[PDB]
């Protein structure tokens, strides 16, 4: 079951985060119990020891690449760009989070300018919603419908992922399993 | 520390194209951005990520950042966009932004 | 109904290793977890480490790597091998027992505590 | 399709040295799909390295693995009388294209 | 990461009272609480879990309820064997378990 | 609409402390990588200070210790408790928002002026 | 680990040869069966990605309309039935585990061909 979530070759960007529908599996937990050292396995809700006793039917598996110093915004209840615009996690969260350093997999010497996030937006995200729209978006008096210019901004930017950086700026691959019956 | 070099004044002719180059040592490793400075209007971005274009800006600007030097070039100038231009490079060893020294552009 | 005891604690020299021997009995030791809680006299209680019935060494941020949990199911014992004992780890170490009601986690009947002077 | 050429194909060495291989190609493939293989004269092949640096189950401590970009290299440390087989390259970036072969012999 | 708190630490009450100790937590927790009683010298002992449940051997006087970011156990019929300190706990963050600060209920 | 505003000017003798209370509109200050950028009276641009989302603060070489950067979420205001003033710091000060550090600066404030002279 | 290959076979040009492969010792699902061809002293060329639990297939380009590979879940046994046997088809056909594209979704993974089998030689010249 836990084959294409962890050991895949490509992870989509934050503003177009992936979403699986794993179902009709058995446990596939003796694998991540042996995951060590997978940086952080700070899961929330049910205890990690008591995982082979529940009967989840819709085990989700999100996945993306973010900066290391921004994985803290995945915890239920936070403030930030990735907590308000890109991906939302409700306060009453009932699921686990797994994160690990993936510098050796996605860090080009020139720079992988192929990871995107929305810097600006007028209205914060609702729980469990996508933000795939890329329309021009502005704040002011000029409607500037489609027409670019001042006060009308394009809400996309790219990550400067490089090998010879710090741990905080180094990419981290985060997979959150929002367990839900 | 990571001092950059830049010409003071363009000393250019109207109609033709002009080249502005930021000197230094090993700039190609990092990324470079560029700015425009009137005698004060809260300076606005014109070039970022080596050779990418901010939205809503004239396309006659360009960008090149290859190894020894990074270059911003203007072609078919309008002779009105005569202002100051600055380039910057970020650092990864210690968090320390370094800025340019000055470029005066004026066409008569 | 489970009686827990601990042994092996001592005023060992700094930087050495030490083996707590909580051992104990009265329950199916191969069915429940058993944790360790550090009781410093001033800063309350903090959870040292834990082990499950899978060989899964879950560790806190500071304790990770510098410690080691070891579950021997043949004879009752759970070693807590020290590594580079810091001068701040002068507290009482109780071995506890886990429990649950499906979702929530409770620290069930504790035992007693030895003393580490890290000196 | 991406052509994956490995040069040379004939190697002559004594019973024990350190050997170096090569694997060049066209437009850069990802550093996630560059598995190498070993094939003894006779029996079927087996996995040696995946992800350009990862030893498989039962792989001895004599294989390093490395590479990122367009040029890639397998470096073999020490030689044994049961390590003198042919070796292959493989990619999964664009469909699946194999290599030709790189064989190392005695003497 | 939840820094849960309480500070009616220096509680004073003579033998026999109905004083109430309140434990109010940080960023939203929900119904995640379990209680402990600690005698001096002896070992900590858990009394009430889920903030409203019952464990065998725990007298009914240590009753209480509550949910969300608010918690409460009512202590009726105070007795000399209700000495020393008391402890909260959260269980929303699974690996790094947190423990309550501490409150002392005395005899005077 | 982003209209970063700088407040607090006046004149101060060498040694006094002035609080340059910036402003914000449309974006939370305690969610971004806000930073201070100076402008000498006719010379090259320079950097001042930076506050991270987590809270880490880094400073340049020439300005170390004398300068402190805070952040009040309750008022959407970012402060700059500048102390131990010298005679070579009379400049116009700008509020700059960097989306992520490996990038440049997109939003620039109006810029208030302080006169460090007698 | 235990991957068992079928025997050899002799045939005439223009026939239809089928090669079987039975493998066991591991859960059949959550893994892919891979097929590889090796002409005498020539090299390797990819042959297919018969996968389980979905019936999905991915054949190479040189024979994009010539090979059909079906799964026998009843015994975790795989077969390839090559068609229109040509003159230059005499080769060794290798049955190996596939860890490149996965089983459930279509997406590449870090890995390769884990365990191989024994091998079989199809004799088709005359
Ligand atoms: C992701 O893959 C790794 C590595 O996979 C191994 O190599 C492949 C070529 C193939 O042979 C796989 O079957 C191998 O497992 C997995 O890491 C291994 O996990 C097994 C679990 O049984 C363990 O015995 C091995 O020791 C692990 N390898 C190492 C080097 O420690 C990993 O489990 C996979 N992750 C998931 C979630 O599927």
């Amino acid at each position: 079951p836990f084959d294409e979530v962890f050991n895949a070759t490509r992870f989509a960007s934050v503003y177009a985060w992936n979403r699986k529908r794993i179902s009709n599996c058995v446990a596939d937990y003796s694998v991540l119990y042996n995951f060590a050292p997978f940086f952080a396995f700070k899961c929330y809700g049910v205890s990690p020891t008591k995982l082979n006793d529940l009967c989840f039917t819709n085990v989700y598996a999100d996945s993306f690449v973010i900066r290391g110093n921004e994985v803290s915004q995945i915890a239920p209840g936070q403030t930030g760009n990735i907590a308000d615009y890109n991906y939302k996690l409700p306060d009453d969260f009932t699921g686990c989070v797994i994160a690990w350093n993936s510098n050796k997999l996605d860090s080009k010497v020139g720079g992988n300018y192929n990871y995107l996030y929305r810097l600006f937006r007028k209205s914060n995200l609702k729980p469990f919603e996508r933000d795939i729209s890329t329309e021009i978006y502005q704040a002011g008096n000029k409607p500037c419908n489609g027409v670019a210019g001042f006060n009308c901004y394009f809400p996309l930017r790219s990550y400067g992922f490089r090998p010879t950086y710090g741990v905080g700026h180094q990419p981290y691959r985060v997979v959150v399993l929002s367990f839900e019956l | 520390s990571y001092v950059l070099t830049q010409p003071p004044s363009v000393s250019v002719a109207p109609g033709k194209t002009a080249r502005i180059s930021c000197g230094g040592n090993n700039i190609g490793s990092y990324s470079a951005h560029w700015y425009q400075q009137r005698p004060g209007q809260a300076p606005v971005l014109v070039i970022y990520y080596d050779s990418d274009r901010p939205s809503g800006i004239p396309e006659r600007f360009s960008g090149s950042n290859s190894g020894n030097t990074a270059t911003l070039t203007i072609s078919r100038v309008e002779a009105g966009d005569e202002a100051d231009y600055y380039c910057q490079v970020w650092d990864s060893s210690s968090d320390h932004w370094v800025f340019g020294g000055g470029t005066k552009l004026t066409v008569l | 109904e489970v009686q827990l005891v601990e042994s092996g604690g001592g005023l060992v020299q700094p930087g050495g290793s030490l083996r707590l021997s909580c051992a104990a009995s009265g329950f199916t030791f191969s069915s429940y977890d058993m944790h360790w809680v550090r009781q410093t006299t001033g800063k309350g209680l903090e959870w040292v480490s834990t082990i499950g019935t899978a060989g899964d060494t879950y560790y806190p941020d500071s304790v990770k790597g510098r410690f080691t949990i070891s579950r021997e199911d043949a004879k009752n014992s759970l070693y807590l091998q020290m590594n580079s004992l810091r001068a701040g780890d002068t507290a009482v170490y109780y071995c506890a027992r886990g429990d649950s009601s499906g979702y929530y986690y409770y620290f069930d009947y504790w035992g007693q505590g030895t003393l580490l002077t890290v000196s | 399709e991406i052509v994956l050429t490995q040069s040379p194909g004939t190697l002559s060495l004594s019973p024990g040295e350190r050997a170096t291989l090569s694997c060049r190609a066209s437009q850069t493939v990802s550093s996630t799909s560059l598995a190498w293989y070993q094939q003894k004269p006779g029996q079927a092949p087996r996995l040696l390295i995946y992800g350009a640096s990862s030893r498989a189950t039962g792989i001895p401590d004599r294989f390093s693995g490395s590479g990122s970009g367009t040029d890639f290299t397998l470096t073999i440390s020490r030689l044994e009388p049961e390590d003198f087989a042919v070796y292959y390259c493989q990619q999964h970036d664009t469909s699946l294209t194999f290599g030709g072969g790189t064989k190392v012999e005695i003497k | 990461d939840i820094q849960m708190t309480q500070s009616p630490s220096s509680l004073s009450a003579a033998v026999g009272d109905r004083v109430t100790i309140t434990c109010r937590a940080s960023q939203s927790i929900g119904s995640y609480l379990n209680w402990y009683q600690q005698k001096p010298g002896k070992a900590p002992k858990l009394l009430i879990y889920a903030a409203s449940s019952l464990q065998s051997g725990v007298p009914s006087r240590f009753s209480g309820s509550g949910s969300g970011t608010d918690f409460t156990l009512t202590i009726s019929s105070l007795q000399p064997e209700d000495f020393a300190i008391y402890y909260c706990q959260q269980s929303y963050v699974s690996p790094t378990y947190t423990f309550g600060p501490g409150t002392k209920v005395d005899i005077k | 609409e982003v209209q970063l505003v700088e407040s607090g000017g006046g004149l101060v003798q060498p040694g006094g402390s002035l609080r340059l209370s910036c402003a914000a509109s449309g974006f939370t200050v305690s969610s971004n990588y806000m930073s201070w950028v100076r402008q000498a009276p006719g010379k090259g641009l320079e950097w001042v200070s930076v506050i991270y989302s987590g809270g880490d603060t880094y400073y340049p070489d020439s300005v170390q210790g004398r300068f402190t950067i805070s952040r009040d979420n309750s008022k959407n205001t970012l402060y700059l408790q500048m102390n131990s003033l010298r005679a070579e710091d009379t400049a116009v000060y700008y509020c700059a928002r960097s989306p992520t550090p490996p990038d440049g600066f997109d939003i620039w404030g109006q810029g208030t002026l302080v006169t460090v002279s007698s | 680990v235990q991957l068992v290959q079928s025997g050899a076979e002799v045939k005439k040009p223009g026939a239809s040869v089928k090669v079987s492969c039975k493998a066991s010792g591991y859960p059949f699902t959550s893994y892919g069966i891979s097929w590889v061809r090796q002409a005498p002293g020539q090299g390797l060329e990819w042959m297919g990605w018969i996968s389980t639990y979905n019936g999905n297939t991915n054949y190479a380009q040189k024979f994009q309309g010539r090979v059909t590979m079906t799964t026998d879940t009843s015994t975790t046994t795989g077969y390839m039935e090559l068609r229109r046997l040509r003159s230059d088809d005499t080769a060794v056909y290798y049955c190996a585990r596939d860890y490149t594209r996965g089983a459930w979704f279509g997406e590449s993974l870090i890995g390769g061909f884990d365990n191989w089998g024994q091998g079989t030689l199809v004799t088709v010249s005359s």
